[PDB]
Order: structure tokens, then sequence, then C-alpha cells
């Protein structure tokens, strides 16, 4: 059973865009992706065959409406799980593999598929349904974690952000998608696209984010493309922060880690959500006025 | 469309084919007090009394955009030529002196009637921005815009 918290709020916005999941338990991810099979042969043990368990969390800050960030927290970790069972069958009859590349790619083709029913290209389920699931102008960021007992693997689509606090000390797990990174303002300008600073650097001056799922208009300068970062746990880490950008406009990464170690040194944890419940309302006395959702995984047994 | 912008200012211009009739087109655009019907980014809209010339509109769009309002006076309406001009005065966006001419007009697309929306715009360029970003952004947003009528014109046929 994980140990986690999750705390989400409106604030003084208007209405209620963000979204967030944690499903315990969600999928069995295959050891192949975490060793090698001849790191396993060697003392015995079938890497095809192995079973360990996983829990999913993620935060989904929507945008134009609230629909999208909805789907994504039903449907992302239902079209993960089957991805996840089905490469486990498919690395049974192929030879040594690249963990980290599989990895990038299982994220990238489930981010892909549900950014693909978002926009109605796909079918989607005993009813069908095959037109869009809102308008070309509704999107939402997406940041994820894997959790298992040995590794967190981490997916990130938008300016939502997952910070690890290993050793006393924040450590960022993903590189927020702001339209003015070198790298992602290069690849927007190489396709046709333009980055203006129009009340904070913009994707044609409209999104203050170069990464998300759905916002179909903005294509193909916006992508749903992840992310991905595996990082292997120590008994250093402490607490995992997910949060959207109502936390993170106003309170840093180190802010965050420090509130959220004393509140847990001191179905849900208790202590894990009143991390999540103060970092929550620390951002609503800091003059944030946007939703807040704060999702607290507590790494220590 | 006779926009002339002067120096400080910029302009341009988008179009759009949509498969349906000019009365269906234009029964959707110029109904002033609901541009909800079609704009994709229009969350709620105000307007007192009868649409008329000098009807003042108030405009809440969603999130994600760079301003969340916007106040817009109605400066010419044709039912007969199908002539729609439209002026920014308020809100907390960075088109000030916006000033909108959206026409509509009969054509045969794919052997059946069909509607050619041509929308011109004439506004401010902002501080610390060019002429073709302003008009980048602005174009944007128009062609987002007749988009959504297309379609929601194209699904009353
Ligand atoms: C979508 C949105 C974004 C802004 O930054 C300005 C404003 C709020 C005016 C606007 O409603 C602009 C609408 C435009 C350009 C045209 C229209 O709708 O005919
Ligand atoms: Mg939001
Ligand atoms: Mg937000």
């Amino acid at each position: 059973a994980p140990v986690w918290g999750c705390a989400s709020t409106r604030g003084r916005s208007a209405e209620m865009e963000d979204a967030s999941a944690a499903v315990p338990r969600f999928a069995d991810v295959p050891v192949r992706l975490l060793a090698s099979r001849r790191d396993l042969d060697a003392l015995g043990l079938d890497a095809d065959a192995l079973r360990l368990p996983a829990h999913l969390f993620g935060v989904f800050d929507g945008h134009g409406g609230a629909e999208v960030a909805n789907y994504c927290r039903e449907r992302i970790h239902v079209v993960l799980s089957a991805a996840l069972a089905r490469l486990g069958k498919n690395l049974g009859e192929m030879g040594e593999v690249d963990m980290k590349e599989h990895w990038d790619d299982v994220f990238t083709k489930c981010f892909q598929r549900v950014d693909d029913e978002v926009s109605g290209r796909v079918t989607r389920v005993g009813e069908v349904r095959s037109e869009p699931v809102t308008a070309e102008n509704v999107g939402s960021t997406a940041v994820v974690a894997l959790v298992c007992s040995s590794h967190v693997v981490v997916a990130n689509c938008g300016d939502s952000r997952i910070v690890l606090c290993r050793g006393k000390e924040p450590v960022a797990l993903s590189i927020d998608h702001k339209p003015d990174r070198k790298d992602e303002r290069a690849r927007i300008e190489a396709q046709g696209g333009k980055v203006i600073q129009w009340n904070g650097y913009r994707v044609s001056g409209w999104l203050a984010m170069s990464r998300s799922i759905g916002d179909r208009y903005l294509k193909p300068f916006v992508i749903p493309k992840p992310e991905v970062m595996v990082v292997p746990r120590a008994k250093d880490d402490d607490c995992l922060i997910l949060a959207s950008d109502g936390l993170w406009d106003v309170v840093s990464n180190e802010e965050a880690c420090k509130v959220a170690r004393r509140q847990i040194l001191l179905s849900t944890d208790p202590a894990a959500q009143a991390a999540a419940d103060y970092l929550m309302r620390l951002a609503l006395k800091k003059g944030s006025e946007d939703n807040i959702t704060v999702i607290v995984v507590d790494l220590k047994p | 469309h006779r926009h002339e912008p002067r120096d400080h200012q910029c302009s341009s211009a988008v179009a759009k084919h949509i498969k349906a009739p000019v009365h269906l087109v234009w029964s959707l655009v110029r109904r002033f007090d609901q541009p909800q019907l079609f704009k994709p980014f229009v969350s709620r809209c105000e307007m007192k009394g009868n649409i008329e010339i000098g009807s003042v509109r108030e405009v809440n769009v969603k999130s994600g955009l760079p301003a969340t309002r916007s106040t817009e006076r109605l400066e010419l309406l044709d039912d007969n030529e199908h002539i729609l001009s439209v002026r920014f005065v308020g809100g907390d966006h960075r088109l000030k002196n916006y000033s909108s001419i959206l026409t509509v007009h009969p054509e045969v697309i794919d052997g059946r009637p069909g509607t050619l929306v041509i929308e011109s715009f004439v506004v401010d360029v902002p501080e610390g921005n060019t002429k073709d970003e302003t008009c980048y952004f602005v174009e944007a947003l128009l062609k987002c815009n007749l988009k959504s009528l297309a379609e929601v014109s194209e699904r009353l046929v």
C-alpha cells in the first residue's frame, strides 16, 4: 500500500479546472524495464515472469475548460496500465533492450493515445465514442509519477512539476515546458511557429506552455510528447511533491520541500495529507489566485 | 474592408470557405449578444437592451489566454449586405483600439450553396511587440473563430 496525500482547491479562481489521480496497484511493471535479463538469470529468476506492484500519481492542470484534465484523470492510468501489460508480454520474445528508451516509448505512446482520444481522432470506450471530447481550444498539463518499491518513473507534459526531496534537498524531476525555453523555442520556430512575449512568453502569443494534451488547434507547435526520467529510490528520499503551477508560481522547490518534511515528521495517510494540505494553504497565503493541487507521496518505510 | 492603419498600428485579414448558405452563416454571426454561439473562447457574454448600433457587450473568455475579459461595441450591422463591424473599447487585453470588419458572401462550394467569410482588423501595436507578432496573434485567434463558425454552420445544414 502506498503512502500519499492529496489536496486540491479551486482557490480564488472562478471555477476548478485542476484534476488529480492517485491509483494504488494500477499496474505491474515489467522488470525487464528496470533490470536486464542477464542480471536476473544469474540468480535463476525469470525477468519476464516477475511481478512488481506499482502506483500511479498524476496532476492535470487544464485550461480552456476542465474536461481534458478530467479525461486525463480517468484515462491516463488505464491506458498506461494496459500498455505496461502488453509490453511485458512483448519483452518475452525480445532479447536485450534499452530500458530508458522503452520508458520514453511507453509514456510517449500513452500520452499520444489519450491526446488522440481527446481530439476524436480515434474511438474510445460498452458504448463507443468517436467525436472529440471537447473544443479545439481546451487542453491540460500532465505530470505523472509511476511509483514502485525500487524506482520512481516521471513523465511530464506542461508547466506542472514534480520535485523529489533527497538528502534534505529538493531535486526537480521535471523541467517546465515554457515556450521561451531554448530547446522549446528552437523547436517551435523550426516549424514556422512563433514564441511571442504577450503577457509572458506564449506559443503564437496564446499558450503559456509549449507542451500539453489536447489543444489541437495549436498543433504542431504544442505537442503531447512527454519528458521521461527514471529515478532509482534511496534511503535519503523523504517525499514526492506533485503539483500544478498554482503552487510553483509562489513557492520554490526548497520552500516546498522544507515544509513537506516537517509536517510529515510530525485511502490517504494523515501525515502526507497534512503536508499536502499545508503546502496547498501555503500557496494561498503567498498571493496565488489560481487553482491549487498538491500530491505528497511519502517515500520512507 | 477599407482598413488603412496608421504607423503605430497594424492590419491584416483572414478568410474561410463555409459549406453552408449565407443566411445560415449570417444568422450566427449577426447575434451580437451571443458570440459564444460560434466563438470558442467566450465563456459568458452580457448585453443589455435591444441590439443596435452602439450596443455594448461584456465578454468573459476562458482560461489559458493572455486576457480574461473584453468590452466591445457594435459599430455596424447591415442585414442586407451582411456586414458586421465591432470595436473593442475595454477589457484587460493588449488589443487597444481594435476594430474589425466581418463580411459574408455567397458562393458555390462542391455544387451546393456555400459561404465565404472575410474578417479584417486594425489594432494598435502594444509596446514590446512588432507588427507581425501582433498580426500573427490576432490571425491565430480569428482563424480559430472562423473554423468554429464553419463547423457550427455545417452542423446546421
Ligand atoms: C480571444 C481573445 C484573446 C485576447 O487576448 C483578447 C480578447 C479578450 C479581446 C479576445 O477575445 C480576442 C478576440 C479577437 C482577436 C477577435 C474576436 O473575438 O472577434
Ligand atoms: Mg488550470
Ligand atoms: Mg494553473
